RNA sequence: GCAAAAACA
RNA sequence: GCCUGUUUUUGCU
RNA sequence: UUGCU
RNA sequence: AGAGAAAUCAAG
């Protein structure tokens, strides 16, 4: 509690109702102080007897009516304001303890008791040295400078003279000047008198309206998205090169491939492949830095933000207006779904290859063949293979960044598997990246090995033909820009294979618990919807495709996929709740679609979780 | 040396002072607030450069040095062709560790021992503990408070400062100081920190110590029943679908057998406990004894109480345990009075039960399947004082939904089912929001504060108890019920900030054993100086004296 | 959504955790700034009347209208002050022990606290720079200019920084005199539009929102005042039983699983946000509610002054406008003031101040969470209202147990008239009601059965740090323990994020392939026997709580030669450039001072590409010289120098040197 | 007390 | 460029 | 200079 | 160009 260790317990809770501490300058403080001087009154008073009762008697901290009666019992008063703290005996003599901070010229305070003067640090005044005895001095020294020793302790020193000496400043107060600077903006004082009765109003309010069905999403009308992310995804595919370094792989691939441009976008014109090319050379000597030759001007976009600026100035007619910037609104594309479909179809290798950890309980052995499990139901999976390209360029595009260079960065995509064969998926061009702060952009010209090219798809990327040792890959080359935060996010989305895996755990442990014991081989029945049925499905599948749109949302993450799904969440719950024949009621002006139709505008993803959610039932009997 | 640490002590204070004309002219106090200034430490996402600073040419800044050679094996180690000189200015590649954990001097095995004696601890604490088979199933959390890590020591958090400052600065304290010092805590602290102290900086041995001494308990998911007494395994023993059985535990059980006045305290007076709490066990006042054993023991509660303290006891029937969410009136003799809402657990076993009066409103329970419900029930029973059975009071019906069974047993099949018996929803882990406000009365009953009266008993002191063995060190010597076993102080009298005309001992320690009458300690640029004690009588009973003094 | 969506092992609460984008980018802000302050800046004015009125509602100043008054069909910014007198009373008639320690905490802490407590902030306005600069540089130029322009000492306490904050209020000028050399000079009006502005900035790596949102910070000449103000509602809230942002973590849980009690007849859960928040609130009725709490409470009036203080001033805040609106001619972008060319927030114009504009209406801030909560719980406190709330600063959670739907339906309505009343405003599309209980929501935990997981919450974490490879070790396997104990991570997530992030930091660390650390260690006959170092892992998932050396050398896997050399306390890798001090118990000289490094060569620091420095050496030389103050709170007396030169003589003294060496060491002491 | 990181509002 | 509040992890003083 | 499945 | 989303980068 606040009792110092000084303080006795039972003097600390005689003192809790003696005074208004609340109401006095350092209550807490001066409460000390007043134990303080009933502790002097009881050490006077220790046990000293005259006639079979005790020699003197303490008139503080007690009964007021008893006070005058036991004052009456010797045919004495005292005024109320003013009231000895013990009386004696023998001498007849009422005594009131006073702490002082000076001790050299310490007058009688009052004609009707005299007074016992202590210091902060024991010595007592003249008179009083002389009426008490030896002991009970000592005692009174030795209890003050416990008190004093708890006082510099805790650094109270000043705020203990001021209570003794008496001052009492306010320990807070307003001026003048700052109340009327205070009272300007408020129809108040410092402290509000508001001169109306404390009442509570009826007020008339509206209904409470149940959601009978569940509220449909708005499907946005317009072009399909095209694949706007950083890399390819399901059509990703790369090159197998004979077992070596980074620089040999490209070398060999530089000098073993023949590229012809088949299909150009007014996006990236087809002369850029030059620029690929140049840097493939310069790989292939060691140097992944190379100097502009003169096609990295349209690849990179060099000197603009200053050609644009004096076209509009060329062009501006008319006067200023609000900027009013508009979001094109476009439809749910075709290829979500084909890349759903894919992202799941088997792969030869395992593409998870995570050193296991040790084993030393049983608990350790039940956790890793758990892990275990999952890994290979989740690793022959393309989205495996697309997770570990996404990782491998976004690290290696990142390492390029934290510096200042004016020349042109090449940064190869090379996986590699259990035989050591080189696997190319691509290269990664960084142009002059003078970036200063990590959410500004920098230039790339992303090639990259693709299997099935697509004008709606890619309308922005120039595909290529590219043939090495008799064999057919098409080349994407695609201009961009990027941000080194968004590629330090995908620098580690391996992280992604947490949420299916902690679906799949989840249900292996449920499993595991209903009975009381762990099979760690159930495939059980997963009932979904899959298209407005309700039909089963294995539990491998539904996490291999949990994986699939799990990693399609992080790599289409923005802030309408944000607010999508931080809005989707509240009817997700509503949903369950209505599955469970619990009725679920809304305010008057409640309308919980419009907050997550707000955030549907060009995301495909979003799109397809809408018509996802649209596509089963609305309506729970 | 000696000297040598006197003379880089001086020239670094002499060498603050002219380069530093202010910071010297503020306040020694005002250390408490600039002690906060360590701007430029600040750096914003290493994270995010972590990978581009491994792989920079020169990652790593140290001291210059020799043993590191300039080029090993073909490999410049080093970068020290530069402007050497400059505080940590020496670069070298991200191998120098490499190269050290094969190619460098070695130190005496004392010396790892030290470095790694506290690491050790939980290293060898986890191999020392058996482990159960798992067994898996639908455990619903508790969310308690536990306890982090275990310590060597029981120690309250107002004792700490001081027992770390006997243990390394006693040359700085003074004797209320060293007085307030778990003085056991103290030497076996000192035995573990002597080696220790060699190989880590003093603001790292203060760390280590204190972390060996503090409780610092933190709330996390346990088993209702199963409560593990630290939270340092507790990843891996328990989850919500598995749970491991370990058999580890354990002096809370000698210091709450200590108390055996509570028996004989109930025809004197209440004044009595309170007034033979004089007691000093080993050098530890019964005061200090008590703050640092914060178990479930009632006899142990009650002091704790009558101490003016809390207690975490709950109220315990047989083998279930009860605690009130909420109630219009406390229970009345017992019975309750009003709606009434009450947790209860056994064993894996739990539920709330909601009633009125003597009328069970409703009982919800979570229940293993196929378990039986006779015991929690009839327990509930006799706490609400329901039956004089409990098919007759709670009914029954036809509906067979239901999971109670009129047998009694959680999800059996049987042509009908209890009414108003339903499966829980997470009502576990009653929770108090402002700290409770225990009050001691007559006979030692311990009561807490409600809303509406006073609030109903929870340590009742009627039980049956055992009398095993008494705390070691135990001293009864300054109390009158000495039969339950089977030259004088000083007061200080003066502090300054001069030296006085007095002796000054090196600690309050070889004080107090040659038996000077005037003596000096230092602490904080003060001294306190200490005589003698000629008054044949303390203070506390000297308060109690003279308030008994002042009755009617 | 409907793969999303099981059907017959797990529920749909069990998958709230695929509804997280995370793990991918996060949004970020852009441009000005603007445009999103002056939308905060007018929300108020709009939402003052039922029929939008700017002009008509930018004349008022205490934000009190009539109950029907009221907006009922939308956001009603404003407040009613019968309601608010009426509700604080009855708020303070219940939970007398929380009134009771908030007298408490006025009596004992209050006087207690230390103006240092400010440091403890994050980047702050500065009324002498008019710039962000971190808290303790801020509160130490604070109180230089409080020392240089009162001519008197500051005390340690927060009570005498907000008089001195007071004190210089009053006078007409006022200088600065940094001498970094430069001088500023101030007038009271110029101090006080310094005191009463709020820097703007945008909020970026936010989730969760569609819209970007613009935060703001103030100056230290009112942070203090709102120090006391936020620790006693801190006080208060920790001893309600309807708070919920004191309380965190498991402990928040706790406490909500103590309110699921559904007994009777209707047990519905209401689940809801409260929109427009920290803008349709008045600090006006914040004082209020202090006030009422103080004079109850039977407090002076100093008390209540100093309580009223941060309100008054906030109700006078400058919001600090950006680079201003952005206007496009043809293709070109320009940026101007708000009052050059009409917009859409013209009828702002009469409230610029130079570049801040001027909001008597709501916070515009989130400076006031735990008084603001407070003002959300006195408004629950009637008869009407049976149920049990939590509220945190505007989520709230709210439990209804009434015998009829009909009963529970005029609680719910009771309830939004209520928050209205003091004008908290629910957001009606964001609070769900399910009228048999048992699915609900709160701070972004979903609970069915049980308060259930959620992973991608603590995946922004499990990457690895950039401190050293033990650090980032010991950061990742805790960060993974606390993710299990807490539930959010079961064993095979756990052990798969152990998993990753040993490969990650391994990969972090040249410990993968064929790179230039793992070239060196096979040309050298270097094995690695460390985690960084590319040997396998040796923590499991049951320890993930101990340290890798001394697991290592427990299992054998790291011999005693190998200990011997990396724990060297002597390496010249992480070699200390300043001698250090040494306790050194059971020996007749306490403390020595020698050089020291790290023990373990693998904590080094790593390299980073190119005064008040004064302070840290005097902070270091106090420490060598006085132990003490190293365990418990420094009380010695004097001035620093003169302290700390008795302190060496005492030590000199001490020393069992021969007199002679005494004295010369004494006589170089200046 | 300081520094870093994360979550939520 | 990164407010306030509440938790959590680690390390250093 | 360049090698995470 | 492009990235992108309620305004910015595409250098100074
Ligand atoms: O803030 C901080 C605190 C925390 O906790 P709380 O609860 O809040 O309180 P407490 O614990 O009770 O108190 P203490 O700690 O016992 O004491 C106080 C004093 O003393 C000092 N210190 C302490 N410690 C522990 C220490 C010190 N110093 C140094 N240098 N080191 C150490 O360690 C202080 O300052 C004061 O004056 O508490 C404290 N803490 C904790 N931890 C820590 C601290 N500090 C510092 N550091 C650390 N590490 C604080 O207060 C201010």
């Amino acid at each position: 509690t606040d009792r110092p260790d000084h303080i006795d317990s039972r003097v600390w809770e005689l003192s809790e109702t003696q005074e208004d501490w609340i109401t006095q300058v350092h209550g807490h403080v001066r409460r000390v102080v007043e134990c303080w001087k009933y502790t002097i009154c009881c050490l006077i008073s220790n046990m000293h007897t005259h006639r079979g009762a005790p020699q003197y008697d303490v008139f503080k901290w007690q009964d007021r009516s008893t006070i005058e009666w036991i004052c009456s019992k010797k045919k004495v008063q005292y005024p109320e304001r003013d009231t000895p703290d013990l009386y004696d005996n023998e001498r007849a003599v009422a005594y009131k303890v006073l702490l002082v901070s000076d001790l050299s010229d310490h007058s009688p305070t009052s004609g009707i008791y005299h007074d016992l003067a202590f210091n902060l640090e024991g010595e007592a005044e003249e008179s009083c040295a002389l009426v008490l005895r030896g002991s009970q001095l000592q005692d009174i020294k030795g209890f003050l400078c416990r008190a004093l020793e708890w006082v510099v302790s805790n650094n109270l020193t000043q705020e203990v003279v001021e209570t003794i000496s008496g001052e009492a400043k306010l320990q807070f107060s307003v001026g003048t000047t700052f109340r009327t600077l205070l009272k300007r903006d408020t129809d108040w004082d410092v402290i509000p008198t508001p001169r109306v009765e404390p009442n509570v109003p009826r007020i008339e309010g509206r209904r409470w309206t149940q959601m009978k069905k569940l509220p449909l999403l708005k499907e946005k009308e317009g072009p399909p998205s095209p694949w706007r992310a950083l890399l390819l995804g399901a059509d990703s595919e790369y090159i197998v090169c004979p077992p070596g370094t980074d620089q040999e792989a490209i070398s060999w691939i530089h000098s073993q491939s023949e590229i012809e441009c088949i299909r150009e976008s007014k996006s990236t014109p087809a002369s850029v492949i030059t620029c690929l090319t140049s840097s493939l050379q310069s790989f292939a000597e060691g140097n992944p830095v190379r100097s502009r030759i003169h096609e990295d001007i349209i690849a990179f976009g060099i000197n603009k933000k200053q050609e644009k600026k004096q076209s509009a100035s060329s062009s501006a007619s008319g006067e200023w207006k609000r900027a009013e910037y508009q979001v094109e609104e476009m439809s749910l594309p075709p290829w979500v779904e084909e890349e759903m479909v894919l992202l799941r179809s088997d792969q030869e290798d395992n593409w998870i290859e995570l050193e296991k950890n040790a084993i030393y309980t049983e608990v350790d052995g039940v956790a890793e063949g758990l892990v275990d499990k999952y890994i290979e139901i989740v690793g022959r999976t393309k989205v495996a293979s697309v997770i570990e390209k996404w990782q491998i360029a976004a690290t290696r595009t990142f390492s390029q960044l934290h510096t200042d260079r004016s020349r042109i960065t090449a940064c190869p995509i090379i996986t590699r598997d259990p035989s050591g064969n080189c696997q190319f998926w691509g290269m990664v061009l960084l142009g002059p990246h003078h970036v200063k702060r990590d959410t500004d952009n920098a230039p790339l010209l992303i090639a990259e090995i693709m299997g099935e090219d697509t004008e709606e798809k890619y309308p922005k990327h120039s595909v290529f033909s590219l043939k090495v040792e008799e064999k057919q890959f098409l080349l994407s080359l695609k201009i961009t820009s990027f941000s080194r935060n968004k590629l330090y996010t995908f620098s580690n989305i391996r992280r992604v294979l947490i949420q299916p895996a902690s679906i799949y755990s989840q249900v292996v442990l449920s499993r595991a618990a209903e009975n009381n014991s762990l099979n760690l081989e159930v495939n059980p029945e997963i009932q979904l919807y899959l298209e407005g049925a309700q039909r089963g499905m294995t539990l491998y599948q539904w996490v291999r495709m949990i994986l699939c749109l799990e990693f399609l949302m992080a790599i289409y993450n923005n802030p309408q996929m944000e607010g999508f799904l931080a809005n989707m969440r509240r009817l997700h719950m509503s949903r369950h709740a209505m599955m469970e024949r619990r009725q679920v009621f809304l305010p008057f002006g409640s309308r919980p679609e419009d907050k997550v139709n707000e955030c549907i505008i060009n995301n495909p993803i979003v799109a397809y979780l809408a018509k996802g959610w649209n596509s089963m039932p609305n309506v729970y009997y | 040396e000696s000297e040598c640490t006197l003379r880089a002590l001086v020239e670094e204070y002499n060498g603050a002072c002219k380069e530093a004309p202010k910071e010297m002219s503020k306040q020694f106090t005002d250390y408490n607030t600039f002690k906060r200034y360590t701007t430029s430490k600040k750096d914003h996402a290493p994270q995010m450069r972590l990978v581009y600073s491994v792989r920079k040419p020169w990652p790593i800044s140290m001291t210059p040095s020799k043993e590191i050679p300039l080029v090993f094996n073909g490999t410049k180690l080093k970068d020290t062709i530069l402007d050497l000189g400059e505080s940590k200015r020496t670069r070298a590649n991200i191998v120098v560790p490499d190269y050290w954990s094969k190619y460098g001097s070695q130190t005496s095995l004392e010396v790892v021992n030290a470095i790694l004696y506290a690491e050790d601890l939980k290293v060898q604490r986890f191999f020392s503990t058996e482990w159960g088979e798992i067994r898996y199933g639908r455990m619903l959390p508790f969310r308690k408070p536990v306890q982090a890590c275990p310590t060597i020591e029981e120690v309250n958090p107002a004792s700490i400062p001081h027992t770390l400052l006997q243990v390394f600065c006693p040359q700085y304290t003074t004797l209320d100081s060293k007085r307030k010092a778990h003085m056991g805590a103290v030497e076996k602290l000192k035995r573990v920190m002597e080696p220790i102290c060699k190989v880590q900086t003093q603001e790292s041995a203060v760390h280590i110590a204190r972390s060996l001494i503090d409780s610092n308990k933190k709330w996390l998911p346990t088993v209702v029943d199963h409560t593990p007494r630290t939270a340092e395994m507790a990843h891996f023993l328990c989850s919500k679908y598995h749970y491991v059985h370990t058999n580890t535990q354990d002096i809370d059980n000698l210091c709450g057998e200590l108390v055996k006045r509570s028996l004989k305290c109930r025809c004197p007076k209440e004044t009595l406990v309170a007034n033979l709490d004089k007691i000093t066990i080993q050098g530890r006042p019964m005061r200090e004894v008590l703050a640092d054993h914060d178990g479930e023991l009632p006899y142990l509660g009650i002091c704790r109480v009558a101490m003016g303290l809390s207690t975490h006891h709950t109220m315990k029937i047989r083998s279930t345990k009860f605690s009130i969410l909420n109630s219009d009136h406390p229970r009345i003799e017992r019975r309750f009075k009003g709606k009434a809402k009450v947790y209860f657990q056994n064993d894996q076993i739990q539920g709330y039960f909601s009633c009125t009066d003597r009328q069970i409103d409703e009982i919800k329970i979570s229940a293993p399947k196929n378990a039986p419900l006779l015991e929690p029930l009839l327990d509930i029973c006799y706490y609400g004082s329901f039956i004089e059975a409990f098919l007759i009071h709670m009914g029954l019906d036809k509906d067979l939904s239901l999971p109670l069974s009129p047998e009694l047993n959680w999800k059996e099949p049987a042509l009908s089912k209890v009414c108003r018996v339903t499966e829980l929803d997470s009502t576990v882990q009653p929770y108090t929001s402002a700290t409770r406000e225990f009050v001691l009365g007559e006979t030692l009953n311990v009561y807490t504060q409600h809303e509406n009266g006073l609030e109903l008993l929870i340590c009742p002191t009627e039980i049956r108890s055992t009398r095993g063995p008494l705390p070691p060190g135990t001293n009864l010597s300054g109390s009158e019920f000495i039969d339950i076993y089977q030259p004088e102080g000083y007061v200080q009298t003066g502090v300054f900030e001069e030296q006085p005309r007095c002796y000054l001992v090196d600690t309050p320690d070889h004080g107090l054993s040659m038996g000077l009458s005037r003596f000096c300690v230092h602490s904080q640029g003060r001294y306190f100086q200490y005589e003698k004690k000629i008054s044949i009588w303390e203070e506390t009973d000297n308060i109690k004296a003279t308030i008994d003094s002042q009755r009617d | 959504m409907n793969l999303f969506t099981p059907l017959s092992e797990i529920n749909p609460t069990t998958t709230q955790e695929l509804l997280y984008a995370y793990t991918g980018p996060a949004p970020v802000a852009y441009g000005t700034r603007t445009r999103a302050v002056l939308e905060n800046i007018i929300r108020p004015y709009q939402y003052f009347y039922k029929e939008p009125n700017v002009q008509r509602a930018l004349d008022i100043k205490t934000g009190c209208k009539e109950p029907e008054d009221i907006n009922v069909e939308g956001p009603s910014s404003g407040f009613h002050t019968a309601s608010v007198l009426k509700l604080a009373d009855n708020f303070f008639r219940k939970y007398r022990p929380a009134m009771e320690k908030l007298k408490y905490w006025i009596l004992v802490k209050l006087p207690k606290l230390k103006y240092a407590e400010l440091s403890k902030g994050r980047q702050t306005y500065s009324f002498i720079h008019k710039r962000n600069l971190p808290a303790p540089i801020a509160l130490e130029e604070t109180v230089e200019f409080l020392e240089q322009n009162l001519r008197r000492k500051i005390g340690p306490t927060l009570l005498s920084y907000c008089q001195a904050i007071a004190d210089v209020m009053e006078l007409d000028e006022t200088t600065y005199e940094g001498a970094r050399t430069y001088t500023i000079k101030f007038s009271r009006e110029e101090l006080w539009d310094q005191m009463r502005t709020l820097n703007t900035m945008w909020k970026h790596l936010e989730r969760g929102r569609l819209n970007r949102r613009t935060i703001a910070t103030p100056s230290m000449l009112i942070r203090g005042f709102v120090k006391i103000v936020e620790d006693a509602a801190k006080e208060i809230l920790e001893n309600v039983p309807t708070s919920g942002v004191p309380v965190g973590g498991e402990e928040k849980l706790a406490k909500l699983a103590s309110k699921q009690t559904f007994h009777t007849a209707v047990t519905g859960e209401l689940s809801g946000d409260q929109e427009k928040f920290n803008e349709c609130l008045d600090p006006d009725a914040m004082r209020l509610m202090w006030t009422v709490f103080l004079r109850k409470l039977g407090c002076p009036d100093w008390i209540m002054e100093l309580f009223n203080i941060p309100f008054m001033v906030f109700k006078s805040k400058l919001a600090d406008m950006g680079e201003g609106l952005v206007y496009t001619k043809g293709k070109l972008t320009d940026r101007k003031p708000l009052g050059e060319m009409p917009s859409e927030f013209d009828d702002l114009v009469r409230n610029v101040v130079g570049n801040s504009i001027s909001c008597r209406l709501g916070m515009f801030m989130g400076m006031y969470n735990l008084t603001s909560t407070l003002l959300a719980l006195i408004s629950i406190e009637r008869e009407e209202l049976t149920g049990s709330h939590v509220e945190s600063s505007d989520d709230f959670i709210h439990f209804f147990n009434c015998k009829t739907h009909e009963e529970m339906f005029k609680q719910a309505e009771t309830l939004r008239l209520t928050l209205k009343l003091v004008g908290i405003n629910m957001s009606p599309s964001k609070c769900i009601l399910i009228s048999p209980a048992g699915i609900g929501e709160f701070n972004s935990k979903f609970h069915h059965r049980d308060f259930v997981g959620n992973v991608a919450t603590e995946l922004p974490a499990l990457v690895p740090n950039g401190t050293n490879p033990m650090t980032d070790l010991a950061m990742g396997l805790n960060v993974i323990k606390h993710s299990v104990n807490t539930g959010q991570m079961n064993l095979c997530t756990g052990a798969l994020a152990m998993r990753i992030f040993n490969h990650a930091y391994k990969y972090a660390y040249m410990a993968l392939g064929v790179t230039r650390r793992t070239r060196f260690m096979e040309e050298n006959a270097i094995t690695p026997l460390l985690t960084n170092q590319g040997a396998s892992p040796v923590h499991s998932f049951s320890t993930m709580h101990l340290d890798e050396v001394a697991l290592r050398r427990h299992l054998g896997l790291l011999d005693e030669e190998t200990l011997r050399r990396i724990l060297n306390p002597n390496n010249p890798v992480t070699q200390k450039g300043d001698p250090s001090m040494f306790f050194r118990i059971e020996n007749k000289m306490p403390q020595i001072m020698e050089d020291y490094s790290v023990p373990s060569c693998f904590k080094y620091t790593l390299s980073r590409n190119r005064k008040e420095e004064r302070y840290q050496r005097v902070t270091s030389i106090i420490n060598k010289l006085f132990p003490e103050v190293l365990i418990q709170e420094a009380s010695a007396p004097g001035t620093v120098r003169e302290s700390l030169k008795r302190r060496l003589e005492l030590v000199v003294e001490r020393s069992d040197l021969d007199e002679e060496r005494k004295k010369r060491i004494l006589s170089r002491i200046f």
